[PDB]
């Protein structure tokens, strides 16, 4: 699922403007 | 008034304040210093007491030769620039700049219900109702600021808090900028940034209402519509144009997102002749009271718990940095004109 491949991508978190 | 009034009689505010602007200064010893609130690729943001008022403020704080590093330093300038230029119920308003030998000092009010990103990780996504009360904002709050020729460049959840009446007020001018023509800075946070900035296109105002569909989209469905391991990946995506809606989307939702994240300028609402009023009529819009919404009038989804003044609860806690000031001017140069 769309919901699971999201926490699999280890972008869930804070985003910041430059990484 | 009208809207053409009361943008045309904001244009005279703004153009006023832009050109002398008022004496905001303070000076860091007179701020107690509470608790970080938040932090960004750029600043760090402290909850302060003012030691002679009692009041509580929001301060961000810029190191200036980090700023030049990351080669921000017309961003900086802009960034204070229009915030004490602007006037708007949800734009967060400068109470006072400042700066030291080290650092650039960015006084706000404080915003103290958190950033919409927390609530909305926490509760999973926001109902349809939900997300089109802060949505509505934001398109008042762009109207505003291009009808003054100013672009924002960063909308996302973390950018954006919630007030003591559940209210959005918009934070991070960091990628705000005039822009009459167009404008060529490679900037935003990844998941949100337009296509035609990652073409290294000029690009204009339209860039924010791409940033509204990815806002809207991450609203509703709990995470954004693009996104990927590295933000290489990412940009793909966002170029790829091809996005895939969750099931629950309303049948308006998906036309309204469909309009928004338009990888064709020449389609995308917005930036249409009838210009913002696409968006303002669009169906599922169809409930909104435009005006009450300025006025506050509505009631908000929810409202976050309070417990005093300089109550943090709905901050995430951070590592707490000391704040140094170095004995000799730095970057006296660069940042002549803060
Ligand atoms: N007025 C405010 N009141 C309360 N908290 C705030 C306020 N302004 C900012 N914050 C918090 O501090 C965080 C960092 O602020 P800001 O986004 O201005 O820094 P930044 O370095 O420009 O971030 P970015 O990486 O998005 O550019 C915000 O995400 C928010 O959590
Ligand atoms: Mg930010
Ligand atoms: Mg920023």
């Amino acid at each position: 699922t769309t919901y699971a491949d999201f926490i699999a991508s280890g972008r869930t978190g804070r985003r910041n403007a430059i990484h | 008034e009208s809207v053409k009034e009361f943008l045309a009689k904001a244009k005279e505010d703004f153009l006023k304040k832009w050109e002398s602007p008022a004496q905001n200064t303070a000076h860091l010893d007179q701020f107690e210093r509470i608790k970080t609130l938040g932090t960004g690729s750029f600043g760090r943001v402290m909850l302060v007491k003012h030691k002679e008022t009692g009041n509580h403020y929001a301060m961000k704080i810029l190191d200036k030769q980090k700023v030049v590093k990351l080669k921000q330093i017309e961003h900086t300038l802009n960034e204070k620039r229009i915030l004490q230029a602007v006037n708007f119920p949800f734009l967060v308003k400068l109470e006072f700049s400042f700066k030291d030998n080290s650092n650039l000092y960015m006084v706000m009010e404080y915003v103290p219900g958190g950033e919409m990103f927390s609530h909305l990780r926490r509760i999973g996504r926001f109902s349809e109702p939900h997300a089109r009360f802060y949505a509505a904002q934001i398109v008042l709050t762009f109207e505003y600021l291009h009808s003054l020729d100013l672009i924002y460049r960063d909308l996302k959840p973390e950018n954006l808090l919630i007030d003591q009446q559940g209210y959005i007020q918009v934070t991070d001018f960091g990628f705000a900028k005039r822009v009459k023509g167009r404008t060529w800075t490679l900037c935003g946070t990844p998941e949100y940034r337009a296509p035609e900035i990652i073409l290294s296109k000029g690009y204009n105002k339209a860039v924010d209402w791409w940033a509204l569909g990815v806002l809207i989209y991450e609203m509703a469905a709990g995470y954004p519509p693009f996104f990927a391991d590295q933000p290489i990946q990412i940009y793909e995506k966002i170029v790829s144009g091809k996005v895939r809606f969750p099931s629950h989307f309303s049948s308006d939702l998906k036309d309204l997102l469909r309009n928004l994240l338009q990888v064709d300028l020449t389609k995308r609402f917005g930036n249409l002749k009838n210009g913002v009023n696409d968006i303002k009529n669009h169906k599922w819009f169809a409930t909104t009271d435009w005006i009450a919404i300025y006025q506050r009038k509505v009631e908000a989804p929810f409202i976050p718990k309070f417990k005093g003044p300089g109550d943090t609860s709905n901050f995430d806690d951070y590592e707490e940095e000391e704040i140094r000031v170095s004995i000799n001017e730095k970057c006296g140069k660069e940042f002549s004109e803060f």
